[PDB]
């Protein structure tokens, strides 16, 4: 999530994915810990078994045949934890979640029943206003001339600036707003 | 909503009268003003209105 | 560019200049007032004087009429042994069938 | 070995299981570094954008612009009568018609007849 | 509802199961030990232990972001983050 | 602030055509595919994968 | 009727010696006034009509929409004063005198005792409606849309001129008491087909019938506020109204004559319903609604029963006061963002609470919900059209399934959900906006409350 | 009660079985009918008294509308307006006062089958016939004669019920 | 620890109720005081029949005294 994606993934990307897959779906197969513990290790004696190979178009194969493989024994309801995009507290919050754009259109008697919380506010905004001429200037400094390659984004280079792009993902609401 | 409401609902009733109408007006309208001609035509509907109206 | 035209203006919004606005007017007195004229008429007067006014329109319909009308009708018919409702609409005496 | 899996158009096939997923040229490579570069170019832009602090309103999108106008006001201009529309269009507009009003007739027909043979239940029908 | 994070308990509960990890010893483990350059372990070992860290704070950590988890504090990090933990 | 020249437009039968559509949409030329031109009023439209 | 009539010739001077500052309190205060005085009418008999002289009488449906009109004006000048606050003071008192001008030809219209002054009337109506579109709507769309409109409802009505000026001429008059006390049958020839085709044809193309539609989509999402409120709420009514006067003297050909009609409107009903099911656009989506809740009268009155009439009557006036209120929400989501796109904007629940339960109760009341006038209209309807066949059922049963489906789709896509990130200009509720949305839905629930006064003459 | 007349809503006598306890154990029944009594039959009988005797005070009455008989649409001359009128205005009244003889006897018939219970099917025969001989009157009076009714069109319906009636005794007479 | 809960702000909307609830009982509370008057102490008419020789009012043909008026 906080992550830039890349163009595409290694074949280490994909084996290991594959393997952290086929690890949570065997513990959904075996409930207990003992029995997963064994299934686990001979789940990893199997990578490990086929761990050093050479011939990569080999190595493609075997992966191709173990996606084979953990796609016809998947669990059909396998465990997603509550926070997991298919868990069941997925997104439960995101209606609590109001923005600070949201919050300066207040009263001001709402304003002045918070008098300690909207000077900091107001020192924040002034912070924000004072660095995006020198943040803009850096990405357009940075950037090659056919344009942005990847989504990654440079940091403050200098003692006085900021990260370039840093307002919302510093001011993003908390994960239990409310 | 495409096949019938935006496509052929439209071209029956109200696309078609306008087309229609279109081509007449610039059928009639597409006149070069001769007098020679349409003199012509003066004298094509006398001989129309002697011969069919009594 | 083709013409000598204006840009787009930006939206306004009238909670800057007033805080407490109402919405009906960028002055405040104006705003207020219409408001106030809004509210005290259409919700009171027309909505409490006209809806009890409506319950409280006389019974011009002549349901309890009607009512009143067939219960001394239901007693006469049924107090003399006659038929409730007569099958006939109209006397056969006054009307006349074609031969 | 396992039972093969047979996507549908309501049940696709997965990524992992697709047969060009393993089969990489060094084309393939390029087109998908040219995709990201047009992803990371759309969302720099937008990023600036939306971290604008002057910024008040919306950001137009041009493709919901270009999706909401080609939905709706760009259907007439491209449509040409052929033997596939005009099929499609006189089945899904008349066939129906047609068959609610040979349903509702034959279905009337009927009442009307038992209703003249006098021969249908309508006693305490009252209200109609 | 339950009681709020911090970074000494995230901490310690991380150093906790690292500790309890067999192949890791507990007497070099600090942390800033990295687990290829100076703990010995590789991709598996560290996925191991990525999904070891899921299973005991409740909640997954996408492949994209764990594989780049190459240090205890590094994990701290993420998880406080991520919990929005400042104290 | 669009202007007209990035609304959709009609079927595109030559490969600049092609081109500028694939360019109009943010598209690779080669990943562009328009709806097969049966008269149902697609346009130059791309078509993308039914997925969801 | 001079009593309201002569009122709404004084709000146009009024209006127009007012101050600069001062016409929209005028306005609104008189305007409701006049609403005030108007309710007077619903105070009917049971057995014939409330005859105040040769030329103007008021019946058991002619009041309700009298009063559905009076009503329907202050909230009019409401919404134009939201959207109309850089205009010139001599253009808003035009955009004003176009909606008194409105107002006074509805009035005159439900209120005529003859056909062809209804006649008059009822196409003078045009050219207010045809201006305001064509002056103030938004988009470049907005001439096309007059331009439907207006030749629509002309080369609909037209025969019908023709066809009244010839029933006057054979019967000797085309007063509404002569014609009712007077009527005789209409025999099953090609002549009689025709004349109840020009009638029919003419308050069809106004209601709208399903194929004769487009128009109405056209003008209502390229209208301003106030045109779509009128439109939807009161000048669809127009057909409903003329086709339950004009059918006195349509029988017995009446029965023969409503099969395709009745088709055309079940189906298209059907056909609306699901292209609400899949529409991009918020205004579009209330506009096809309008379209199958008016197929729905069109199937009443064609089958014509007394139990039919009341649902009819009853429909019309829901339907009316639950277009205007969600043509009033999209109004202000529009205005909120300046864009008509449904998905543009989200989570507008957790940013803007009381309009969320605007938006429900405007939703919910949108479809048939117990114990509301609307439900009460479309269950006396669905009653009559199983009395006629049982298959309607079938019919209706699927068009309120559909219902349901689209005005629950749109308000969760509306509502709910997480808000756009990058829109960050939605200010709170204007009270303007609130109580607007509140006069809208406070009568229904009176008139749901008391029931009697909106089921027509039937009952 | 004298609201309403005995004879237009009959109310079978009411047998009410005296109570026979066969136990030592206290009624909570009977605490709680004379706990409902003590606190709340008690005031609102006082308030009911008071209003009452507010209301005799300023005693005044209201009347019954009288309408007297005219000429029928059968005795209306054709196309002679003002007949025809008063005719259509009397044939409403009557029509709407049929309806209510209608609803009073469905009321009749609800409330027999509830106040029967469980034994309805046999009980309300009586109720049930007087209906059945109501409705199939009033059916055939306006049966099917459409939004558009008028006095003309119930005297065609009559009109064609009796040439309908004239021609099956002339068929049954020979 | 408490934090600040970032909300939209509702100020408004409680202003709407209020004025929107005083305006509606500024005369509801009058009209059911007045209601509950008449009811209590000029009670409805009690039905009798026409002396002879009488002709009475439309509203003395009704019954209840705020319809009558
Ligand atoms: C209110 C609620 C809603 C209400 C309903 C709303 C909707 C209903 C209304 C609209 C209904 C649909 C449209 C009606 C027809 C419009 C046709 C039109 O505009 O054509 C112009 C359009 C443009 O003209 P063009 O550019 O010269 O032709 C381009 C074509 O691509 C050139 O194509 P091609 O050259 O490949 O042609 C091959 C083939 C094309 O036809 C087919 O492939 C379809 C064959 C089956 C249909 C015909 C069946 C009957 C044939 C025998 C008739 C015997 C009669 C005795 O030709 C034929 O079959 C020969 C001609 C057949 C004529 C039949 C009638 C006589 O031409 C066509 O589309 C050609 C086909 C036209 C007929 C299609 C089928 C029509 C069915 C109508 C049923 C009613
Ligand atoms: C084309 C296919 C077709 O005929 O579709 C009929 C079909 C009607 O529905 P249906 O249930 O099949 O008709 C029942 C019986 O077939 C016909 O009913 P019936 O046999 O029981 O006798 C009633 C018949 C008695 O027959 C006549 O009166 C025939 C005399 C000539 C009438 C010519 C039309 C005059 C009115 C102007 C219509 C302008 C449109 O009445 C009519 O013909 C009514 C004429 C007006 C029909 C509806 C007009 C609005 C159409 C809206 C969509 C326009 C696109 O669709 C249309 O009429 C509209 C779409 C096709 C155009
Ligand atoms: C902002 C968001 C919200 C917006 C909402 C939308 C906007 C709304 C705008 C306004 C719309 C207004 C519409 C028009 C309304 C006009 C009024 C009307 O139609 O009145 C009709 C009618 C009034 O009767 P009427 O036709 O005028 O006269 C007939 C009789 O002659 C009368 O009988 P009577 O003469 O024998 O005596 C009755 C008399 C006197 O009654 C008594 O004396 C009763 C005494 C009871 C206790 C007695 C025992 C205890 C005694 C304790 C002390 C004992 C010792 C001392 C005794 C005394 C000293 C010796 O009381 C009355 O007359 C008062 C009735 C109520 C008047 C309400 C006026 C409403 C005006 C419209 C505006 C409203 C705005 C809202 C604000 C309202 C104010 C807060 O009925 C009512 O008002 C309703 C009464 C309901 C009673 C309970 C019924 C059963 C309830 C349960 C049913 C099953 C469960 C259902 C669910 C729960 C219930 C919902
Ligand atoms: C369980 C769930 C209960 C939830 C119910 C919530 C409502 C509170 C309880 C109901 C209130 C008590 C019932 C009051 C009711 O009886 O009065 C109604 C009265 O309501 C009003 O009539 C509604 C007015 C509707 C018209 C308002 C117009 C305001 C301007 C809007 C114009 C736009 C309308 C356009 C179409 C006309 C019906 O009349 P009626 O029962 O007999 O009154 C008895 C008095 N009598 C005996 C002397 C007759
Ligand atoms: C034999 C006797 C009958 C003879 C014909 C009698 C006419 C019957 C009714 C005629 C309909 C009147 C409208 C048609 C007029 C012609 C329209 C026309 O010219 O089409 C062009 C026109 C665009 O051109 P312009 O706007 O002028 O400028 C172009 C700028 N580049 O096309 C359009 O899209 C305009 C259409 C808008 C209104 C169309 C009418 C809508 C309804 C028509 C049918 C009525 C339905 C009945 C219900
Ligand atoms: C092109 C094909 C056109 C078909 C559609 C018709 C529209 C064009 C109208 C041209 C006239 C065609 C119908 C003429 C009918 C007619 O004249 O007779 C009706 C009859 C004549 O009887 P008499 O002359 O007195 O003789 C007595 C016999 N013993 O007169 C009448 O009843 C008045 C009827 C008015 C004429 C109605 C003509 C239009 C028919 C209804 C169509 C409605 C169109 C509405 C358009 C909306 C949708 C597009
Ligand atoms: P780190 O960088 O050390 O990772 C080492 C890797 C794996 C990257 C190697 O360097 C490597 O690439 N080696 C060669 C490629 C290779 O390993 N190929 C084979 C890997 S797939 C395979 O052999 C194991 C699959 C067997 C198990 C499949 C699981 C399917 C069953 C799941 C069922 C679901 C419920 C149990």
């Amino acid at each position: 999530a906080f992550s830039a994606p890349a163009a595409y993934l290694t074949h280490q990307q994909k084996v290991l994915r594959l393997y952290k897959r086929a690890l949570r779906h065997l513990e959904s197969w075996c409930v207990h810990r003992d029995k997963y513990r064994y299934f686990a290790c001979l789940m990893r004696a199997r990578f490990d078994e086929h761990k050093n190979e050479k011939d990569m178009v080999k190595a493609t194969q075997l992966l191709r045949q173990a996606e084979e493989e953990f796609w016809y024994g998947q669990h059909p309801q396998p465990y997603i934890f509550p926070e997991s995009p298919g868990g069941t507290s997925y997104e439960r919050y995101e209606c609590y979640k109001v923005p600070e754009w949201c919050l300066d259109d207040w009263h001001p008697s709402e304003k002045a029943m918070y008098p300690d919380y909207f000077a900091k506010r107001e020192q924040w905004k002034r912070l924000r206003r004072e660095s995006w001429e020198r943040e803009v200037k850096q990405l357009q400094e940075e950037t090659p001339p056919g344009g942005p390659r990847t989504e990654a984004l440079p940091p403050a280079r200098k003692e006085g600036d900021l990260p370039p792009l840093w307002w919302h993902i510093v001011t993003r609401p908390r994960e239990r707003p409310m | 909503s495409s096949l019938l409401d935006l496509i052929w609902l439209e071209t029956i009733l109200p696309k078609t009268t306008s087309f229609i109408q279109m081509k007449m007006s610039i059928m009639v309208s597409n006149q070069k003003g001769l007098i020679k001609l349409y003199f012509l035509s003066f004298l094509i509907t006398i001989m129309i209105s002697m011969t069919l109206f009594n | 560019i083709r013409l000598q035209e204006d840009p787009d203006p930006e939206d306004e919004n009238l909670y800057e200049k007033n805080p407490d606005s109402h919405g009906y007017d960028k002055d405040p007195i104006v705003d207020l007032w219409n408001m106030r004229v809004v509210f005290f008429f259409g919700f009171s007067i027309v909505l409490v004087l006209g809806s009890t006014f409506v319950a409280y329109l006389p019974d011009y319909r002549m349901q309890e009429w009607a009512r009143r009308e067939a219960e001394r009708l239901v007693k006469y018919r049924e107090a003399n042994g006659l038929p409730l409702m007569e099958s006939n609409c109209f006397d056969p005496n006054k009307i006349q069938l074609p031969e | 070995s396992f039972p093969k899996y047979k996507p549908s158009r309501l049940a696709t096939l997965p990524a992992t299981l697709d047969p060009a997923e393993y089969d990489i040229s060094p084309e393939t490579r390029k087109a998908q570094a040219e995709r990201l570069a047009i992803r990371s170019r759309l969302k720099r832009e937008y990023l600036l954008q939306y971290n604008d602090p002057n910024r008040l309103g919306v950001i137009e999108d041009p493709a919901l612009i270009r999706w909401t106008y080609a939905r709706s006001a760009n259907i007439y201009p491209n449509f040409r009568p052929t033997p596939k529309t005009s099929l499609l269009g006189a089945l899904f507009g008349i066939g129906p018609l047609f068959f609610w009003y040979y349903v509702f007739k034959t279905d009337r027909d009927k009442k009307e007849k038992l209703i003249q043979e006098g021969k249908l239940d309508q006693t305490f029908n009252i209200s109609y | 509802d339950a009681p709020p994070l911090t970074l000494e308990a995230i901490k310690d509960r991380v150093l906790y199961v690292l500790k309890l990890y067999d192949k890791i010893d507990p007497e070099k483990l600090s942390v800033n030990s990295h687990f290829m350059k100076d703990l010995g372990l590789d991709s598996l070992d560290q996925v191991e232990i990525i999904m070891a860290m899921e299973d005991e704070f409740g909640f997954e950590i996408p492949d994209i972001d764990a594989e780049k988890l190459m240090c205890p504090q590094e994990i701290v990090d993420y998880i406080a983050d991520k919990k929005d933990v400042y104290e | 602030h669009v202007t007209k020249d990035m609304f959709p437009g009609p079927y595109p039968k030559t490969p600049e055509e092609r081109a500028a559509a694939a360019k109009k949409y943010n598209m690779r030329v080669e990943d562009y595919e328009p709806y097969p031109d049966d008269g149902m009023g697609y346009g130059d439209y791309p078509k993308l994968p039914d997925r969801s | 009727m001079l009593k309201i009539i002569i009122p709404t010739t004084m709000l146009l001077p009024m209006t127009w010696m007012s101050k600069h500052n001062m016409i929209w309190i005028n306005a609104t205060v008189h305007s409701l006034l006049i609403s005030l005085i108007s309710l007077s009418l619903l105070n009917q008999l049971g057995e014939n009509s409330l005859n105040f002289s040769l030329t103007f009488f008021s019946d058991s449906l002619s009041a309700p929409l009298l009063v559905l009109t009076t009503w329907l004006l202050p909230l009019m000048l409401m919404a134009s004063q939201s959207h109309l606050s850089k205009e010139t003071t001599t253009r808003k008192k035009l955009y004003i005198t176009m909606l008194i001008l409105l107002q006074l030809f509805l009035i005159m219209t439900f209120t005529a005792t003859e056909l062809i002054l209804f006649y008059i009337l009822f196409e003078a109506t045009l050219v207010p409606t045809l201006i305001i579109i064509t002056r103030w709507g938004n988009q470049t769309e907005r001439l096309n849309a007059g331009l439907y409109f207006l030749f629509y409802t002309l080369a609909g009505s037209l025969p019908l001129l023709v066809a009244l000026v010839y029933i006057q001429n054979t019967t000797g008059s085309l007063n509404f008491l002569i014609i009712h006390y007077w009527s005789h049958p209409l025999s099953n020839s090609w002549s009689n087909i025709f004349m109840w085709l020009a009638c029919i044809m003419a308050f069809m193309v106004k209601m709208p019938l399903y194929g004769l539609h487009l128009w109405l989509p056209k003008a209502h999402v390229e209208a301003p506020i106030a045109g779509s409120m009128v439109l939807a709420a009161v000048l669809l009514k127009l057909g409903g109204y003329g086709m339950m006067r004009i059918t006195t003297i349509l029988n017995p050909l009446t029965n023969y004559m409503a099969y395709p009609f009745l088709m055309l409107s079940m189906w298209g009903m059907i056909m609306t319903s699901s292209i609400c099911l899949r529409q991009t656009d918020l205004k579009s989506l209330i506009a096809y609604s309008s379209v199958s809740h008016m197929a729905l009268v069109i199937v009443a009155i064609m089958i014509q029963t007394p139990w039919s009439f009341m649902g009819a009557t009853a429909l019309m006036i829901a339907h009316g006061l639950t277009s205007s209120m969600l043509f009033c929400l999209a109004n202000t989501n529009y205005e909120r963002v300046h864009s008509r796109t449904m998905i543009l904007a989200r989570g507008l629940q957790t940013l803007l609470p009381l309009m969320a339960t605007w938006w429900l109760v405007a939703s919910l009341t949108n479809l048939a919900l117990p114990p509301s006038i609307n439900l009460i209209g479309e269950l006396f309807i669905i009653t009559a059209s199983f009395s006629w066949s049982n298959i309607t059922i079938i019919l209706m049963g699927m068009n309120m399934m559909i219902t349901a489906l689209y005005s629950l789709y749109m308000l969760i896509t509306t509502q709910r959900g997480k808000y756009t990130h990058h829109i960050n200009n939605i200010k709170p509720s204007f009270t303007r906006e609130n109580a607007l949305m509140a006069l809208h839905i406070l009568p229904l629930l009176l008139l749901t409350l008391n029931p009697k006064m909106i089921l027509g003459p039937l009952y | 009660p004298d609201s309403w007349d005995k004879d237009v809503y009959p109310e079978p006598p009411r047998r009410t079985p005296a109570p026979a306890p066969q136990t030592s154990l206290p009624n909570p029944v009977t605490y709680l009918t004379k706990i409902f009594d003590l606190l709340v039959d008690r005031p609102v009988t006082l308030a009911r008294e008071f209003i009452e005797q507010q209301h005799a005070k300023n005693r005044y009455y209201y009347y019954h509308r009288e309408f007297r008989r005219v000429p029928d649409i059968t005795e209306c001359e054709e196309k002679d307006i003002l007949c025809m009128f008063e005719a259509e205005m009397q044939w409403r009244r009557d029509y709407k006062v049929d309806q209510e003889i209608v609803n009073i006897i469905q009321e009749r018939l609800k409330a027999c089958q509830q106040r029967e219970g469980e034994s309805y099917r046999q009980n309300c025969a009586k109720e049930l016939e007087q209906f059945t001989q109501v409705s199939k009157a009033f059916q055939d009076r306006y049966s099917d004669l459409g939004a558009h009714y008028s006095a003309r069109k119930c005297l065609a319906k009559q009109k064609q019920r009796m040439l309908a009636e004239r021609k099956a005794a002339k068929e049954a007479a020979a | 620890k408490r934090l600040f809960i970032i909300k939209p702000s509702g100020f408004y909307d409680r202003r709407f109720l209020k004025l929107m609830r005083f305006y509606i009982l500024l005369t509801g509370i009058p009209v059911a005081i007045g209601i509950t008057l008449v009811n209590v102490f000029i009670g409805e008419a009690e039905l009798a029949d026409i002396p002879e020789g009488y002709v009475p009012e439309h509203w003395e043909y009704f019954k209840h005294p705020i319809s009558r008026w």
